[PDB]
């Protein structure tokens, strides 16, 4: 039978690896979708508690599979048009991007940091660029 | 949810030996001391009801309560039994007795039932061992009538002088209309009524 | 390593067994509290939290934290060592 | 700590709850918890003595149950079991809340839609303030918070509802939702 034991920790295993060995062990459908559903899983919620703790939210209903995106009650702007961080999972790519009230993505700029750092520190470093970013949008607008 | 059931007699003498023999039999006995008390349904319309058999009765664990002070009905938690007659034509077999029941809490049990319209019939302590055999129970009890109604530990008023005890096999399945499952309930009452059995015999009865 | 005052506070168990089935059943137990509070510095307030381990993995939040106007659970220690270093940024 | 019921009848408020989640997601960036449901059963003997049951189904385990409108126990689902069986006990009459708890900032709200076998839509709103506990200070925070966060047709209609009050638990009592039921029929 499959073992899924955690590199980090490896005397305890997180719930949700507990839970997955199990689906596994049932022989339901492959190793293979469950391990993929397992990996996306576990990248969301590493990212999410990192965010919760630098007063990032996790954002649902604008954007869709690829990508978890994260803001802040404040980045929303004028006509519900709000600043996102978006992070596609299959790229590990972080872009900076606002969509308006209807959901259209109106800005979208790719920007890269240390990659599997996952700090807490990078949270604000991304959040610093994106507001920097607000600033120079919002000038070339008003010209 | 159905119940397989099976049954016996145990004489006096016989019951000191029937008891330690049976703890080498099979997995230790589990003190059990039981009080019950049934209700019936005032309103008796003769043509549907049939409050004979269905009416209902209710009991509660006592572990260790009246040993101490005066027994508290209200302290214990409460449990409510709907047991119905046993099914014939099971002469050959084990028996099948329907039973339901539900856990009862935060309320007076006994206002409850009386005010469904529900009222006293009879009361009567059970008190004896329970042993253990995978996913099968088996009681040895006795049944003491209390010396007074809600008696105190003291008492302990019993119902004959012969004073026989009772044998009792406990075997459940959920779901009446599985096979597979009432087969192999039929089957570990058989295996463990064979055991049984060189210990004393024992056979299926009616209710 | 740097240098914040804390303190531990366990309570086990098996300490408050009366015999040795007690002890049994102590060993079994599924899980415990160990309650931990943190004073990061002189004039701030002190900061609490308590690590809940389960012996079967089930619980998912392993660290409860807990601090003046919030509180917020976490899965690693890790975390919550950086989130101490997070709720001390001057000298972080 | 102190929560408030809420609870609308209008038939805008009708079509509302999942517009209203949604709107309530994607705008103040709510997290969704356990879906809630409860279920309310109403039946009596042949002599008329009523007799109704409902079950939360967060805290389904513990059952509450009720003879007429005096007399109420905590029990087990298969109790009513027992008094279906028993048959001395007359036809069901079924209400049902379904809706599912958001948990947004600084309180827990719960948005359900009421109904009998799918027949309206009117909403019940709950929401618990992680707070003062001082109903007096709660209340206008909670009204502006709901008011903010249901604003589109805030001004279109007005409530039918329970005062909000200040209770231990994180849940709202099963029998005080007894009562709400009763007096909704």
């Amino acid at each position: 039978r499959l073992v899924l034991s955690s590199s980090a920790s490896p005397l305890s295993p997180p719930r949700h690896l507990r839970a997955a060995e199990k689906n596994i062990a049932l022989n339901t459908q492959p190793p293979a979708q469950i391990l993929n559903r397992l990996y996306f899983f576990c990248i969301q919620t590493q990212l999410l508690e990192v965010a919760q703790c630098a007063e990032l939210h996790a954002v649902q209903g604008y954007y869709s599979f690829p990508y978890l995106t994260f803001s802040k009650g404040k980045w929303r702007k004028d006509g519900d048009s709000l600043w996102v961080l978006a992070y596609n999972v299959e790229s590990n790519s972080w872009s900076v991007r606002l969509l308006n009230a209807a959901g259209q993505t109106l800005y979208t700029q790719d920007v890269h940091t240390t990659k599997g750092t996952l700090s807490i520190e990078s949270f604000s470093r991304l959040s610093y660029l994106l507001e920097v970013q607000i600033l120079l949008f919002n000038v070339q607008t008003a010209c | 949810m159905q119940e397989l059931y099976l049954l016996g007699v145990v004489p006096s003498r016989r019951f000191e030996a029937v008891v330690n023999s049976l703890s080498k039999t099979l997995d230790g006995p589990k003190t059990i001391l039981e009080f019950w008390v049934v209700y019936r349904p005032k309103d008796v319309p003769p043509n549907l009801p049939r409050q004979p058999d269905s009416w209902l009765r209710l009991c509660s664990n006592i572990e260790s309560h009246d040993e101490t002070d005066t027994e508290w009905s209200k302290n214990t938690q409460w449990s409510m039994y709907l047991e119905g007659n046993s099914e014939p034509k099971r002469e050959d077999k084990c028996g099948i007795r329907p039973v339901n029941r539900a856990k009862l809490t935060n309320g007076s049990v006994t206002e409850f039932v009386e005010k469904m319209g529900y009222e006293f019939s009879h009361e009567y302590i059970i008190q004896g061992l329970e042993y253990f055999f995978f996913d099968t129970t088996v009681r040895i009890y006795q049944t003491l009538i209390p010396s007074q109604q809600r008696s105190i530990k003291p008492p302990f008023h019993p119902m004959n002088e012969e004073q026989p005890w009772i044998l009792h096999v406990y075997t459940h399945v959920a779901d009446a209309s599985n096979q597979v499952a009432m087969a192999k309930a039929e089957a570990n009452l058989t295996k463990v009524k064979t055991l049984l059995s060189a210990f004393c015999d024992l056979k299926n009865v009616r209710l | 390593q740097r240098d914040i005052s804390f303190k531990f506070m366990p309570n086990y168990p098996w300490e408050k067994a009366k015999d040795f089935l007690e002890l049994e059943n102590s060993l079994s137990i599924n899980r415990l509290s160990i309650s931990w509070r943190i004073m990061v510095s002189n004039f701030e307030p002190a900061i609490f939290i308590q690590h809940t381990p389960t012996l079967h993995g089930t619980d998912k939040s392993v660290w409860r934290c807990k601090d003046q106007y919030s509180s917020n659970q976490f899965s690693s220690l890790k975390n919550v060592c950086q989130y101490i270093e997070h709720h001390i940024n001057s000298l972080s | 700590p102190v929560h408030g019921v809420i609870y609308y009848s209008s038939p805008s408020m009708a079509t509302f709850l999942s517009p209203a989640q949604d709107n309530l997601v994607r705008t103040y960036f709510a997290q969704h918890l356990k879906k809630w449901v409860v279920q309310y059963k109403l039946y009596r003997n042949a002599v008329t003595p009523k007799t109704l049951e409902f079950l939360k189904q967060n805290i389904n385990p513990s059952m509450l149950a009720c003879v007429d409108e005096a007399t109420m126990i905590d029990a087990e689902p298969e109790l009513e079991d027992i008094i279906v069986r028993t048959k001395l006990w007359n036809f069901r009459q079924s209400f049902t809340i379904e809706g599912s708890i958001y948990e947004v900032g600084s309180f827990k709200v719960a948005i359900a839609n009421v109904l009998q076998k799918s027949v309206w839509k009117g909403i019940l709103f709950h929401v618990t303030y992680d707070g003062t506990e001082s109903v007096d200070l709660a209340r206008p925070i909670i009204q502006e918070f709901f008011l903010k966060c249901f604003l589109q047709n805030n001004k279109s209609v007005t409530p039918v509802y329970e005062s909000f009050f200040n209770q231990p638990r994180h849940s709202l009592d099963s029998k005080l939702l007894l009562q709400l039921f009763k007096q909704r029929i």
